DNA sequence: ATCAATATCCACCTGCAGATACTACCAAAAGTGTATTTGGAAACTGCTCCATCAAAAGGCATGTTCAGCTGATTCAGCTGAACATGCCTTTTGATGGAGCAGTTTCCAAATACACTTTTGGTAGTATCTGCAGGTGGATATTGAT
DNA sequence: ATCAATATCCACCTGCAGATACTACCAAAAGTGTATTTGGAAACTGCTCCATCAAAAGGCATGTTCAGCTGAATCAGCTGAACATGCCTTTTGATGGAGCAGTTTCCAAATACACTTTTGGTAGTATCTGCAGGTGGATATTGAT
């Protein structure tokens, strides 16, 4: 007895995702290949962000990922930024950016 | 229950330095005298819209307690989705 | 006696606040405002403290973002001081009004 | 004392693969969970609509894929689709 | 061939009750049919999420009502709520 | 046999609305009230726009409602405008509005 | 010989195009561009005539509305002439940039 | 006399559009900026419509494909079906 | 001011593109009646976490001073608006044929359904660790001169 | 350019909250294995409606000229930043209790067929009309003097 996750060689819970597609009322029938593709996309996406957030945490000499590191990860990456263009990350703050004309002298 | 204090003019609890601090995070260098009243004005519209929807979910569920979920869904409705509170 | 020139401390504060992630409004005052407003829609409500926090995180993210837009409107007008006509313009363009 | 599912153990597994020595705070894990649920809901929604628009009563890997292409920008779509195909293929041959 | 349903005849019915001498052109009717579809989906959409959030299997008139209150602005909500409460009554108190 | 539209006192089709709710995947089950209620709400708003679009036709000396009249109806009404805030009405055009500072110096 | 002053016809025009609803781009040049952009996504496409109509209506609605915001930004800088930095500002604030 | 397709979106056509948006005076550089903005508008919309087309296994983009693309771009259009 | 050029308003006229009236038709809703299942209100109550209060701890309110920003003023030069029209692109309408959509067919994969095994969540409890917040003290940064 | 105040940097150093560690239990997942139905892919093709193009049509590309708009420059006035000063209001940690939410019980309401009647959509054919354009002439607006 192998989990459907391992049959597809995934960490993300295929069984679980299959279940939530049914309980979520998305269509009359859910195909057996739909939660497999979905569990994959979900895993790809979270690896993408965790890779980036990890780097931010290293660039700050920290060992633990905090919400600030997710914020930096998402906002410094053109595509995550857009995917989450309308999302607020609690306790992420903002990117350092000061407009040119606000700086002193010339 | 005996007596419950009257809530009035709490918008002024959003102080001048607090507003200035938010301006700073938003990259602002100089602030006109009248920003503070405008900003309070704007904050109140924002909160009224989110609280109205959140309170609506609360009543719908038949609860006296506004939950984090009530707020998170209110936010989602208005396209201001918030991560990190169960939602 | 020593004096920093107008604008200098301000840039020091921009860098300081843009680096941190803590909430900038005092907790209690913000909570009372939430209750006063909620109360006016419906008497005898209660709040999970994380409800109040969720509202605070959303509000502060909204205002910081609005101030940025507002900052851009002032600079377009060739000023460096943000004014109510700037906040109004940013809100009009965003379609909030 | 009802059970509340999260994606935490799954998120943490994946964290270990990419940065073996880095931990995640629970607030950051809360944000990750919100993120997984968010994207799930958005893809399933696109899929849901898609199927209705074409008079289909079934959501298949083929609806999920279009939804992914509809939802994600440029370079993430390209990769998500690969990762998706690969898993379904590997799954198809593995029973 | 294959039947194409529209809200046109019921839009026309309501026009006559309200402006009995006024006509409508096609494009106008087409927009009105979009409008009736758009609002159905938004009201049914929100009602749908309301039930889910509350762990319910059923969309009842209570869900439609709250949905209306979330979607319609002030004065539009009030009249809509009452119009719909009136119809549920009229439908109940009738053999 | 008496229709549910008639029972409710409505022009809009309770039957159809009912069917669209089940077949639309909004919930496992749909109560007997909900299609009545929603049908009424839809009829209501159809009437509100038509009321106003009729008036706009009369103002312009015309008997047939065209898209221009629906446009003028909606964007001249604070509330309909908000509900349709992110909607485009094909063949609508815009409100006559000129910025005062653009007007010739009298 | 007769000559209307600058802006006089401009106003006359504003008034005319705000009264009417017709599409203000010529259909064929618009159609070609639609086809050219589509050809990058999928080859040998054909187009329902109303499909192009829809795109035209939506594009013109979009551009007319952005010209409104643009114009507001122009007037915020105390000008009456619209310029690319105004379009830039409007889009940035709308979240398109 | 050859000519780029985007340039078929002419100055007087862009001028009318601005005019309906209530604009009095127009800088010469606006015409190229407008064409750029239109190109980006159309790319995003057609990308999605086409995606809908392919899914349905057709070679004709339908009014509906476009209507649905517009809906998900937050730019809902009334008048063309659905 | 008055005056002439030219746009704009209005009244009336009329062909025709698109609204409307009518009949025939049918497949597909829609409704009625009979047999069954269940979702969720209600009624009881464990037990988390909300409102509430007291003491501790630190940011706010206020006034004074003046640096430098804003808004007013002037002005020259550069830039777009207005300008007539026949070249050439677009509009129109007519016609083959590509492909959307209608129908039929048949099977790979869908649902259902019953017992079997596995597991993710939590609960009681225990030791480990990353970093906030404190410290001093060597390296900028700013603004007076 | 040099000096002196005060912010800033960073690498090192204990308290400790929150993170990570097991141990056991377990209810609901998740799986496995038949029995049974069907969605929609496949394949064939009718007939709209789409791309193409000819002739008819009407908008735009063109270069010139100069009105008035923009951007540069100057500057008086006063608004808003910095900072000192005095002290109120928030933050924090501790506690009875209100209402959330966990479990159980049961019927009003929903599903599920099946069978009966109806209606809304289509389509043929005919008939009808509101109003876009057209014309004609008065009147209003704009610009020249
Ligand atoms: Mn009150
Ligand atoms: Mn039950
Ligand atoms: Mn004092
Ligand atoms: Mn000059
Ligand atoms: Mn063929
Ligand atoms: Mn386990
Ligand atoms: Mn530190
Ligand atoms: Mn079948
Ligand atoms: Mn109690
Ligand atoms: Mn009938
Ligand atoms: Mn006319």
């Amino acid at each position: 007895a192998k989990t459907r996750s391992s049959r597809a060689g995934l960490q993300f819970p295929v069984g679980r995702v299959h279940r939530l597609l049914r309980k979520g009322n998305y269509a009359e029938r859910v195909g057996a290949g739909a939660p497999v593709y979905l569990a994959a996309v979900l895993e790809y996406l979270t690896a993408e962000i965790l890779e980036l957030a990890g780097n931010a945490a290293r660039d700050n000499k920290k060992t633990r990922i905090i919400p600030r590191h997710l914020q930096l990860a998402v906002r410094n990456d053109e595509e995550l930024n857009k995917l989450l263009g309308r999302v607020t990350i609690a306790q992420g703050g903002v990117l350092p950016n000061i407009q040119s004309v606000l700086l002193p002298k010339k | 229950k005996r007596h419950r204090k009257v809530l009035r003019d709490n918008i002024q609890g959003i102080t001048k330095p607090a507003i200035r601090r938010l301006a700073r995070r938003g990259g602002v260098k100089r602030i006109s005298g009248l920003i503070y009243e405008e900003t309070r004005g704007v904050l109140k519209v924002f909160l009224e819209n989110v609280i109205r929807d959140a309170v609506t979910y609360t009543e719908h569920a038949k609860r006296k307690t506004v939950t984090a979920m009530d707020v998170v869904y209110a936010l989602k409705r208005q396209g201001r989705t918030l991560y990190g509170f169960g939602g | 006696p020593h004096r920093y020139r107008p604008g200098t401390v301000a840039l020091r504060e921009i860098r300081r606040y843009q680096k941190s992630t803590e909430l900038l409004i005092r907790k209690l005052p913000f909570q009372r405002l939430v209750r006063e407003i909620a109360q006016d829609f419906k008497t005898d409500l209660r709040f999970q403290s994380s409800a109040v926090m969720a509202l605070q995180e959303a509000s502060e993210a909204y205002l910081v973002a609005l101030f940025e837009d507002t900052n851009l409107c002032a600079i377009h007008a060739k000023r460096v001081t943000i004014m109510p006509k700037d906040i109004q313009l940013a809100r009009r363009i965003r379609g909030e009004r | 004392k009802t059970r509340k599912e999260s994606y935490a153990i799954y998120v943490y597994k994946v964290l270990k693969q990419v940065h073996p020595d880095t931990g995640i705070s629970s607030k950051a894990m809360s944000i990750m969970n919100s993120f997984v649920n968010d994207v799930f809901e958005r893809i399933a929604g696109e899929a849901s609509r898609l199927a209705h628009y074409n008079k289909r009563s079934t959501i298949t890997s083929r609806e999920i894929q279009t939804a992914v292409r509809l939802l994600l920008p440029g370079e993430l779509a390209k990769h998500a689709v690969s990762e998706g195909t690969k898993a379904v293929t590997k799954y198809t041959s593995a029973k």
